[PDB]
């Protein structure tokens, strides 16, 4: 109930994946 | 009071460049990254503007010319609008609200196309407004990749480690025209908001002001955005907006605003300040493990109830009537 | 129109024996057990009075003298009240509502003690009222055991099998003084309500009249009871009570009223009709397996939401404010 | 969510158990 999702004002490589790949 | 730019270049901006609103605010603290008080704020999920992280130091040279030359041939999402207000909406949720008519449309284009459009508007003295908003991905070019790699990962990774956060999900590049506004909303991720070009006024409200900001229903496309029109508040539908109190600041090149998860934020590019550029850093929050419950936890709870009801009734439009049926004459 | 008693013994009761209320009603059908229409009603979870089941045939001879002589030395729960209204309350839930002050008190006594108390009131012309309500158990005596065993198990077991019901959880013995009322409420079990002595007027409302009957909060001791005082309805707090419509009937010795799970019921022992005796048969409902959802399913949903919120917030008193916070300016 | 309990206007041998024992 107290659990939460991760939605933001943007749609769902990038983030951590972008960085490591680079 | 507006800061003075180094070298006696005068005030960075003035009051006349700020839009006017019905509520008061207090300033968000501006501190050095080395200042213990800054660490206390972040640890406590309270906003702070950090002036010297050097987080996006290499992006400080970015401008439309450099980006057009180096950012690749990938597609960019660009919103177009006939008002200064760029209300975010979730396209996937549009089917369940056939009557919602967005004031802004999304168009996918190449960067040079975006730049060209900005030029045609300026020259033709048009009133159209554009806001580019696009996650940084693999298609960006070599020079940009070099720039990105030069961000201060050392500092931001320690921040991620010190607060127990989850992974970096993305970095959104935001390029806006002067006067553009992103209306008040909350995000479910932690955000370090890195200003690069121009100035943005950021007004934030803590999660315990949920009662005063009146977010749309969870299944409505404007889920997480406030229903109140800050330019013309309807105190009849939203009486507690008369009690809202913000924390505000103006960030410029080099500044980083910590926008804590669940905190409402309203962001505006200064009037007559030229284009703005920002890059954010969105991290998943720490894991849900004690009473008394925090405001943000209660918010998490309300979202969940709405979500479960929508699934259980088989039609999100049935969510309201059931809730109303639950409280009238019973809890209100 | 009141039925005529066999042998020209006149009308079983008259209008003057019914309390008067603000709402209209329609009659519940009275049918033979062999009538296909009766089966259709039960199958569909709609009320019906069955006139010839012989369900508690052996209990038709019961009266205070026979019961005092044969029902054993077990304890009996007896409620005492200074009003005609015996609002049910759940003692376990009293801690969470320190301010709730019950209008009736429960006392445990022996059957002979109950009978004696009834006698002292009559003789002393007292206004006190008693209502015995006690589950039948192992301590009852031999003759009663014989009587119980002579109930028409053959018929009721087929009913339980035909509708997929769960187990018989209990049989409540109810012995009331004339004029006693059990205020409107719903039960979460299926009930065959077997009248034995005297006459009771039963007014029922379908589950889709939830909006008009305003049950207390789930964590309040009067969970499942209507908050409206039928004798003096407050249309300001409960405006939809002005739209309620009942299904009514008067049952007498030998009759069995099917009271379907989740159906509201108000039960009153006729004024000036002497003591009443009833024995019910409570069965767990069938298992929860399609849209559109039934009224009773929505009711199940609302209870669950209330229950989950109460646990999640750690204080049931916090349930209302959160719900209110969820709907105002958002769903209402 | 659609699931239900079995509460009634009475506290929690009897019922099926009473009958079989008898
Ligand atoms: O900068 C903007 O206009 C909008 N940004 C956000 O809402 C955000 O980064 O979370
Ligand atoms: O007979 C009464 O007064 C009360 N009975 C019930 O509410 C019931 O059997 O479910
Ligand atoms: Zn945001
Ligand atoms: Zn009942």
């Amino acid at each position: 109930l107290t659990s939460y999702d991760c939605e933001v004002n943007a749609p769902i490589l990038q983030g951590e994946e972008l960085l490591r790949a680079l | 009071e507006p800061r003075e730019e180094a070298g006696a270049l005068g005030p960075a901006w003035d009051e006349s460049q700020l839009r006017s609103y019905s509520f008061p605010t207090r300033p968000i603290p501006r501190l050095s990254q080395s200042d213990p008080r800054a660490e206390e704020l972040i640890e406590n999920e309270e906003p702070v503007v950090l002036t010297d992280t050097n987080l996006v130091y290499p992006a400080l040279k970015w401008d439309l010319e450099y980006l057009q030359e180096n950012i690749g041939n990938g597609d960019f999402s660009v919103y177009s609008a006939s008002t200064h207000k760029f209300l975010y909406y979730d396209e996937k949720k549009m089917a369940n609200f056939q009557n919602f008519k967005p004031r802004s449309n999304r168009e996918e284009m190449k960067f040079h196309e975006f730049v060209e459009k900005l030029q045609d508007i300026q020259q033709r003295g048009g009133e159209e407004r554009l806001y580019l908003q696009q996650t940084l991905n693999d298609t960006v070019g070599r020079k940009i990749v070099m720039d990105f790699l030069g961000f201060n990962w050392n500092w931001i990774n320690k921040q991620q480690g010190k607060r127990g956060w989850g992974q970096l999900t993305s970095n959104l590049l935001l390029i806006g025209m002067e006067g553009n506004v992103t209306p008040a909303h909350y995000d479910e991720q932690q955000n370090f908001f890195a200003q690069i070009k121009g100035y943005k006024r950021c007004i934030l409200f803590p999660p315990d002001q949920f009662e005063c900001l009146y977010p749309y229903p969870v299944h409505h496309p404007c889920d997480r955005q406030s229903q109140v029109d800050f330019d013309n508040p309807d105190y009849e539908r939203f009486p507690n907006f008369q009690n809202v109190v913000g924390y505000e600041t103006v960030v410029g090149p080099g500044d980083v605003l910590y926008i804590p998860m669940y905190w409402w934020h309203h962001i505006e590019s200064l009037l007559n300040g030229g284009i703005t550029i920002t890059v954010n850093f969105w991290y998943k929050g720490a894991p849900t493990p004690e009473y008394p419950l925090k405001a943000h936890q209660k918010v998490a709870i309300m979202r969940n109830i709405e979500k479960m009801l929508g699934e259980a009734l088989g039609n999100p439009q049935e969510v309201g009537p059931l809730l109303n049926t639950m409280i009238k004459g019973r809890y209100n």
